[PDB]
């Protein structure tokens, strides 16, 4: 059978994977202690896609936690699902990263890559045949970008035939906390575009606005945001574990989403988000879901593709649907905005329908998008990087770490190439 | 004697095999256990089932079909379904990796190590059968798995068995609707590989099937099941000549000989006239007159072809039910006198009648009509080339900007085979107006 | 309580699933939460009603007595 | 009567195998029940010491 | 029937034997008083291999305790099972040891051999038919070396047709505590090779490392280390005492493990080693047992055979398993590292299956190997002996008791011969 081993990278991914993993075990109905409460036959069957079974009715999550700071891990371990997480999967370093990419890429990573490779391979023979891997981390995270760029490089030569899914969050476009963050992201993306085959792009600012739009709760927690992205990431994973006529393999999907190799950055899309009163002012119908599915405000990833155009669109529908209601609506949206697609490809929509609704809600869906709205993203960081590199601010550290200006020169040159290629194909 | 083996390739072709076999078990009264009640029909496996099932001395009906698929999901529920005990475990040929909509991956990467098992399946079926008129291959041009895998086997069954018929049924890709954009890639590859080996290819489109549902069946929200019964009823009718008798009996060999005029082009159209809702048949009446008008009406066909835009060559009507040649030959004589219907002057007669006295019957929990008089309409016309004319302008642009090529060339293939198809379809289309031009 | 931290951002489930089931006069009670698109193919039990009122099968016993052996020859 | 006899003894033989199969799965989980209980007591004896 | 009588010598083996013995009683379920609480027929059936039975259900061990220092024996006698051992079997001398090899080998042993040989021939007449003897001692232990080397010579002429099993521990390479120990080792291992047929090689440094590795409990007792080594000796003896189609005789194994006469030195190997959470985080499957069984970290005897190659490997498996999984796992390792055996012999694996699981766990195994990893051991002592023989340090003592440098010359010359012999047949 074909399975997935997951990676918790960066200190955000510590919050990400923790929420993500409970979001899985819960809806399969396992108690926090780990003794599965046998209730659903299908989830009892397709639990093996992500978990192995230990003794005592306990499915071990096949994931790895990596970090450097014990306190974050101790909080995760002391959480409601630390007991379902494994001490051997807890691998860590004796150093404080300083939120330094180079230290996490050259200095601290050197003595930790060996152990994690030993750890990850031990699970590799434990399973038979993977589809690949997925990595929850941040492009703007210091230790995560330092670790992740190292690992994605190494996992590539060992298993160049698998799926290297990457799950990263983009920092706040307005205001980035880490001042050396543009340096970290620019270094990371240089290897990312060379190593990754897929990239999930998520931004916090849009998540906050969604609260202003539909949550309206004023004061949520960051964990609530993790709950949202885990739900979205759960939705794309429903395909593999769930039955029903929809083709689940990411490779059935990747060839359908990737026209050319340089296209790796993709944007999420989710289905009904509802405020207080509209919970009973909403008549759940495939159009009104579809209308809400394609709303500029229900966008959450980076920015409005209203600035640009649409390359490819793919939506997975979770619940008791049929082929028709999705059929005419695609014709409806086709005719609604036919010009805002690209004339390069007609029928650029690839639809899948999951007949198994989530636990409690019936009419749901997820959307993955590749539009011409990423130009704003890396052009933004282009002025930033050029501005700080114009007078090489915050540089004596990395030269002391052993880095040189040359490495950045091609790294921005690679990024500028992606600026043109996205522009050339569409414009 | 009179028997065949059916082939269902790909998760696309699996449920239709279920539905038809589910349909097929009803008219024979096949209980879900696998045996009849105390009444006597069992023996050396020789009765109405012997053409379709193998109810051997053990007394269990064994369907003469092999279900081949590469994605274990869908086959795993059906082997946990209702009739799973009737299905032979490893005739449900399952696979562990998908073709990922890639025709070459389904033809090269994985098809090698499983076909020999499948070749082992067919020979075990070949030895037990007696006459084996041919095969019933159910597939799809836009096959995420059906496309690539069926191509290899249909080559291999041809080289070892080139003296029997091979009947091909496939859903034709929607003309303006595309659930995949690699679909133009594999479908054009399927055609050029099959035209020189496939005997008789029959196609259909779902959108027109849907249109019928809310035109006359009055269903604005059907499902697969309704569609599967319709095409399941279609194949049931063509197999009724084998199961029943009639005033005259016609076999697929007679169809093939009489249908295809010239080599290469072997692509007629299928139609069923008495498609109607229950209430309409209730307070209205069915007779040979109106159903013949219905069966020739330009909007009752399931393929996006305008008959007055083309010209007719082949006409085959299979009357299953209580009909008499008196009104039959009179009615079709009026059809010959009809001026809108433009047959080619090449064929003075192009009309193949098949009479069967058994009325088609309702299915439990079904949506079909209450049929005493029915026709299975097999016809071929020149109005079809526009489908491939639709295909080529779709293909030429996407080939010119070489979409998705890094994928296919990444797994060890090149453009020369793709170049082969474009002139082949060019060769195919140019024959179509050449046979069109009198 | 089969809730993660109920009232979570995405929709959630609280009611007991084991009582969410409906039956048909020709089928068994089934979980509405987990009704699949494929189980309809054999869901209903048959009645002797939706069966044709005529059966005219092909009987070939007299054939095989002379199929099993070669025909007469001089 | 050859066929009716051979067929009837079959499902009897069928009936025999799942009953020893269900006997197989029930006994293994009891040891699984036993081992977790032993894993329960070892934790609590670590408690007092 | 064929039985075994044990020998307990050296101030170390004074500790091990009790720990060994109490395990066996706990394995068989005899109370500390000695009144067997009959619960298992088979352990009742095959207790005769090692024990005689007194009046009233009391299994008397057929072991011989010998030493010079009373306080060790008094501690042993006051132990949990000293009542099970006989004052008849408590033999000792009237002098302190001083940790001198020759004092026990030439001076003190002379008036003590008569007693023990009488005792061991008394118990020899007590039993009918023997497999042979096993001796628990140390090679770096002064009293064990002197008496052991004496008795092995004596036991050879009296019964040269039995099994002369020896269980010795190698002192720590980093520090031997005893500074005269390399003299003690070289003298003993000289006498050992001619008289012995089996030798167990164990070093304590690996045991500390294993404690950090899987025990993880930081501060153990040396008795726990004894509990580890005793399990190794218990498992190899479970073959004889327990039923199942495993061929148990050491001769059955010796001709299988020993290609040529001088091969006496061997390494143990043990099966699942498990930490605090992994007891209920382990999917106990034959593949993962074999993985951990063939782990260079599971090495406990001397050092990693990675530096050399593998002459003979033999592992005995204990539990409810089958021939096929052990067969396929057997063929995996052949395909795994085909080049790391010797081209001299293919299929160098010997397998025996004990169907009787232990008390406390079901899936278990023991491994006995003869790899080319002993070169580092005696070559280490070679530099030790040469440097100290270079300037004859601490020699006036041994000249006092009646020894000469000439005995040292041939002992190391014999040692040098075995250095070459291991070298030629592999390199
Ligand atoms: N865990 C967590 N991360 C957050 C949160 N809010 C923002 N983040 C960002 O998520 C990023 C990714 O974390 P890591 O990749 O582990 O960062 P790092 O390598 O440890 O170094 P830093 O990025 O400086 O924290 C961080 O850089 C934070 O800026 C939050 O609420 N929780
Ligand atoms: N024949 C058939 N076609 C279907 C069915 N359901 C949907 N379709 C249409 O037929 C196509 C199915 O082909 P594929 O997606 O290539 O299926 P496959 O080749 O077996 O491989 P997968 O992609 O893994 O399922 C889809 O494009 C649908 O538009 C079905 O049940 N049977
Ligand atoms: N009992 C015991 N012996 C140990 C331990 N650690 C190392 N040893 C060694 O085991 C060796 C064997 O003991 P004996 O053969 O009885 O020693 P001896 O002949 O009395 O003379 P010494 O070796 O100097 O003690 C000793 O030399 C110790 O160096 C331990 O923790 N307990």
């Amino acid at each position: 059978m074909r399975e997935i081993v997951h990676l918790q990278a960066g200190q955000c991914g510590n919050q990400i994977g923790a929420k993500f993993w409970e979001v899985i075990s819960d809806e399969h109905g396992i108690d926090p202690t780990g003794t599965y409460h046998g209730d659903s036959d299908l989830q009892l069957e397709r639990i093996n896609v992500y978990y192995n079974e230990a003794t005592g009715g306990k499915y071990v999550p096949r994931a790895v936690l990596v970090d450097l700071e014990p306190g974050t891990m101790d909080s995760v371990r002391s959480g409601p699902f630390g007991q379902i997480f494994r001490p051997d999967n807890f691998v860590f370093g004796q150093s404080g990263a300083g939120n330094n990419w180079a230290k996490g890429h050259y200095t601290e990573g050197a003595e930790l890559v060996d152990s994690v490779l030993d750890v990850v391979r031990k699970e590799a023979e434990s399973c038979d045949c993977l589809q690949g891997f997925q990595l929850t981390h941040s492009l703007g995270g210091g230790t995560g970008s330092g670790m992740g760029t190292l690992l994605i490089s190494k996992i590539r030569e060992e298993y160049p035939d698998r799926i290297m899914n990457t799950f990263s969050v983009v920092p706040s476009p307005k205001v980035s906390d880490t001042v050396v963050e543009p340096y970290n992201a620019t270094l990371s993306v240089h290897q990312l575009v060379e190593n990754t085959d897929e990239t999930y792009c998520i931004d916090n600012e849009a998540l906050y606005d969604i609260c202003f739009r539909t949550l309206k709760l004023t004061t949520p927690t960051y964990g609530d945001l993790n709950h949202l992205v885990s739900a979205t990431m759960s939705g794309v994973t429903t395909c593999l574990r769930f039955p029903g006529q929809l083709n689940a393999d990411l490779r059935k999907l990747a060839v359908n989403m990737v026209p050319f190799p340089r296209l790796h950055f993709f944007m999420p899309g989710f289905a009904p988000l509802t405020s207080r009163g509209s919970q009973q002012y909403r008549a759940l119908t495939v159009p009104e879901l579809t209308q809400q599915m394609f709303d500029a405000k229900n966008m959450m990833a980076a920015c409005d593709p209203r600035h640009g155009r649409y390359l490819t669109v793919a939506a997975v529908f979770r619940g008791r649907m049929s082929m028709k209601e999705v059929d005419e609506q695609m014709l409806n949206v086709q005719n609604k905005n036919s010009s805002y697609f690209v004339e390069w490809i007609p029928n650029n929509v690839k639809t899948a329908v999951c007949d198994i609704p989530p636990r409690g809600l019936k009419m749901s869906a997820t959307f993955i998008g590749n539009s011409t709205a990423i130009q704003e993203l890396f052009k933004r960081i282009s002025e930033q990087f050029t501005a700080m590199f114009r007078r090489k601010a915050f540089l004596h550290w990395y030269t002391g770490e052993g880095m040189d200006e040359m490495e950045f020169t091609e790294a921005e040159s690679n990024m500028n190439d992606l600026v043109s290629e996205y522009q050339q194909y569409q414009d | 004697m009179r028997e065949c083996i059916s082939i269902h390739v790909g998760q696309a072709g699996v449920q239709i095999g279920n539905a038809c076999w589910e349909l097929y078990c009803l008219e024979h009264g096949i209980q879900p256990d696998g045996q009849m009640p105390s009444d006597k029909t069992i023996g050396g496996g020789d009765d109405s089932f012997n053409t379709f099932f193998s109810e051997t001395g053990a007394g269990k009906h064994v369907p003469r079909a092999v279900f081949v698929d590469l994605e274990p999901t869908v086959v795993d529920e059906v082997r946990t379904g209702t009739y799973r005990q009737l299905f032979h475990p490893e005739q449900l040929i399952t696979g562990k990796e998908d073709a990922a909509n890639n025709y070459a991956r389904g033809h090269y990467t994985i098809g090698k190590e499983i076909v020999d098992l499948v070749l082992d399946r067919i020979r075990k079926l070949a030895d037990l059968c007696t006459g084996l008129q041919g095969f019933l291959i159910f597939h799809s041009f836009g096959g995420g798995t059906g496309s690539g895998f069926a191509s290899l086997l249909m080559e291999r069954l041809s080289v070892d068995y080139g003296k029997k018929s091979k009947l091909e049924f496939a859903i034709y890709p929607a003309p303006q609707v595309s659930t995949a954009v690699v679909e133009p890639y594999n479908s054009i590859l399927t055609t050029h590989t099959t035209l020189e080996h496939s005997d008789c290819a029959f196609m259909v489109d779902n959108e027109a099937i849907y249109d019928i549902c809310r035109r006359n069946l009055d269903i604005e929200r059907p499902t697969y099941t309704n569609l599967n019964r319709l095409i399941g009823q279609i194949v049931s009718s063509i197999t009724a000549s084998l199961r029943f008798d009639g005033a005259l009996n016609v076999d697929l060999t007679e169809f093939q000989t009489n249908l295809v005029p010239y080599p290469r082009i072997h692509f007629p159209l299928a139609t069923y006239a008495p498609v109607i809702s229950a209430e309409k048949a209730y307070h209205e009446q069915l007779s040979v007159a109106e159903i013949t008008n219905a069966c020739f009406e330009p909007a009752n066909q399931m393929v996006k072809c305008d008959p007055r835009h083309g010209k007719y060559m082949a006409c085959c009507m299979l009357y299953r039910g209580d009909v008499v040649p008196k009104d039959v030959n009179a009615a079709i004589a009026t059809i010959k006198t009809k001026r809108t219907i433009q047959f080619v002057d090449w064929c003075p007669t192009g009309f193949k009648v098949g009479i069967n006295y058994q009325p088609p019957t309702v299915v439990p929990g079904g949506d079909l009509a209450k049929v005493q008089r029915a026709v299975c309409m097999l016809s071929n016309t020149t109005a079809i080339a526009e489908a491939w004319a639709r295909l080529d302008h779709k293909f030429d642009l996407m080939y010119a900007k070489r979409a998705f090529v890094h994928w296919y060339v990444g797994e060890g293939m090149e453009e020369g085979e793709f170049s082969e198809a474009r002139e082949d379809l060019a060769a195919l289309e140019k024959d179509y107006e050449e046979v069109g031009v009198d | 309580a089969l809730c993660v931290n109920p009232g979570n951002p995405v929709f959630s489930c609280m009611l007991d699933p084991k009582t969410l089931h409906t039956a048909t006069s020709l089928s068994k009670a089934q979980m509405i939460m987990y009704k699949t698109s494929a189980s309809q193919y054999g869901a209903f039990s048959p009645r002797p009603f939706f069966f044709p009122c005529k059966f005219l099968p092909q009987e070939q016993a007299f054939t095989e007595h002379l199929k099993t052996t070669g025909f007469y020859q001089n | 009567r050859r066929q009716r006899e051979m067929k009837q003894d079959f499902e009897d033989q069928m009936a025999l195998k799942e009953l020893i199969l269900q006997a197989a799965k029930e006994e293994e989980e009891t040891f699984k029940k036993a081992m977790l209980a032993k894993f329960a007591e070892d934790d609590r004896i670590e408690l007092m010491n």
